[PDB]
């Protein structure tokens, strides 16, 4: 069925399934539509015989240069997407709700790439985008497929961040604190203003764009301080670096960062350490530092993230595309 | 840049 976003009880029941699912993702929460408020939300779900939700897909619809919309369920759907006969059912409900308005329904779940799952999806009529489309550009994937995820369940007795690491990395993490870096965290307007200063400074220093502060305000209004937390590293009253992390489902995700110019006294390591400590303190299974371009020393995202994640990056299946208007799909989507 |  399709969710009526005007029925608060229905909305809460859907939120309850999403927040309690092992496959929950913050970008499938309904709060994510509030953040991406320039997209149109359409949300669907299936129930079991007892009428409980068993699977759900939050979509956002965006414009294209054609008469069709792009329908995107970011990191969904929420279920075991390897159960492809259940996924087909869920997707059929989604396609019904889109009602011919979109040219594709794309979803990019966090499930491991494998040849057999790739092949299964293709045999079920989906178009997949992964190893066949690797690169950076108008045609690469929306979410990075290679991600640095620390599995904290490998360290069931860890009490603090440093318990997870070899002595050479304990020294890396200890350094900013020894040098007077101190981290505070919260989700008020004051931490957001700190973040936004460091975020726009970094963006100016790299000659890149940044999202407007209203996006993060929307985020702060959609998520409370047990879901969304901004960590602000300073030294002797001087602002150095910040990061935003979202706790949802089985993971805390380091989603945004900023840093001042010049000497930052390894403050980013202090921010990671504290994010990690929040994952330990809440008994959260995974800490996700997000994407890399290649598992290579030449990749600076990889270099920094690999301090914290010594295991293999996770490689996900990529983009799964339920093609709805093939003519428009071919115009807009190339390898 | 993207993401998030
Ligand atoms: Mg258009
Ligand atoms: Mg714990
Ligand atoms: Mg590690």
């Amino acid at each position: 069925p399709v969710l009526n976003l005007n029925d608060p009880q229905a909305v809460e029941r859907y939120e309850e399934f999403m927040r309690q699912s092992p496959y929950g993702q913050v970008t499938q929460d309904l709060g994510w539509a509030k953040v991406k408020n320039n997209w149109e939300p359409v949300d669907v779900y299936l129930e079991d015989d007892q009428g409980a939700i068993i699977a759900a897909m939050s979509m956002l619809l965006g414009d294209t240069p054609t008469d069709k919309k792009f329908a995107y369920a970011s990191k969904g759907p929420v279920m075991d997407v390897t159960d492809v006969d259940l996924l087909d059912r869920l997707v059929d409900e989604a396609v019904k709700a889109l009602d011919g308005r979109a040219y594709v329904l794309r979803f990019d779940p966090e499930v491991a790439y494998s040849d057999e799952f790739n092949t299964t999806l293709q045999d079920h009529g989906y178009v997949t985008r992964n190893r066949n489309v690797a690169d950076a550009g108008m045609h690469a994937t929306i979410q990075p497929r290679l991600n640095m995820v620390l599995d904290l369940t490998k360290f069931p007795d860890a009490k603090t961040t440093l318990d997870l690491y070899p002595s050479k990395t304990k020294s890396k993490i200890k350094r900013p604190f020894r040098d007077g870096v101190e981290v505070h965290s919260g989700n008020s307007a004051t931490e957001l203003d700190e973040f936004f200063k460091t975020y726009t400074t970094m963006a100016e220093r790299h000659g890149i764009t940044h999202r407007p502060i209203e996006y993060f305000q929307r985020m702060q209004a959609a998520f409370d301080a047990d879901t969304m937390r901004i960590f602000v590293a300073e030294r002797e009253g001087k602002l150095l670096s910040t990061g935003i992390a979202l706790k949802y489902g089985r993971k805390i995700w380091y989603m945004y960062a900023g840093s001042m110019d010049g000497n930052t006294y390894y403050a980013p390591y202090a921010v990671q350490s504290e994010m990690i400590q929040w994952a330990l303190d809440t008994n959260t299974d995974l800490y996700d530092l997000g994407g890399i371009e290649s598992e290579s020393t030449d990749d600076s995202l990889y270099v920094f993230k690999h301090v914290f994640v010594k295991d293999a990056p996770r490689e996900y299946i990529g983009e799964i595309d339920k093609v709805l208007d093939p003519e428009v799909y071919a115009e807009l989507v190339k390898d | 840049x993207k993401x998030x």
